[PDB]
């Protein structure tokens, strides 16, 4: 985040509203419902995740089909889009339907 | 392998 954003915890993987600012957090070790919530479900967001945290994204529900990418710090919006996938594909996180914080 | 998703 800038300056005044409450940063993410080391242990602490978010995603941030690119309209609002408004976020949404997990802890390493936790994942997302079968999707995110409804206020942010599929809304365009970037990823600000603590040292010791990974973000994976699915632009589908329940994480699936491994179109899964990873994202570390503090991440560009730009960068959220065009990203290498589990499955080999190269795909859109921007606007995620589902979420899991792991360990780096 | 992979986690899926409801069919219709
Ligand atoms: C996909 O969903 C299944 C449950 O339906 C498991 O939670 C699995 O661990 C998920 N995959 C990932 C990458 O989190
Ligand atoms: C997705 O489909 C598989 C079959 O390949 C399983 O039935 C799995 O339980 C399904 N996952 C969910 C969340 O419905
Ligand atoms: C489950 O939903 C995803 C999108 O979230 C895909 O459409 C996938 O093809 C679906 N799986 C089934 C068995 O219909
Ligand atoms: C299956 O059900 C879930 C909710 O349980 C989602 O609505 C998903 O989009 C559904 N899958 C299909 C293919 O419509």
């Amino acid at each position: 985040g800038g300056g005044g954003a409450l940063p993410a915890k080391e242990n602490e993987g978010c995603i941030v509203s690119v309209n609002s600012g408004k976020r949404y957090c997990l802890p390493v070790g936790q994942r997302s419902g079968y999707s995110l919530p409804d206020w942010i479900v599929g809304q365009e967001v970037y990823v600000d995740s603590g040292a010791k945290a990974k973000v994976l994204l699915s632009d589908w529900d329940n994480l699936s089909y491994n179109r899964i990418g990873e994202f570390v710090g503090n991440v560009n919006p730009a960068d959220m889009k065009k990203v290498k996938a589990w499955n080999g594909q190269y795909l859109d996180f921007s606007k995620p339907r589902s979420m899991r914080v792991v360990y780096k | 392998a992979a986690s899926t998703t409801t069919p219709a």
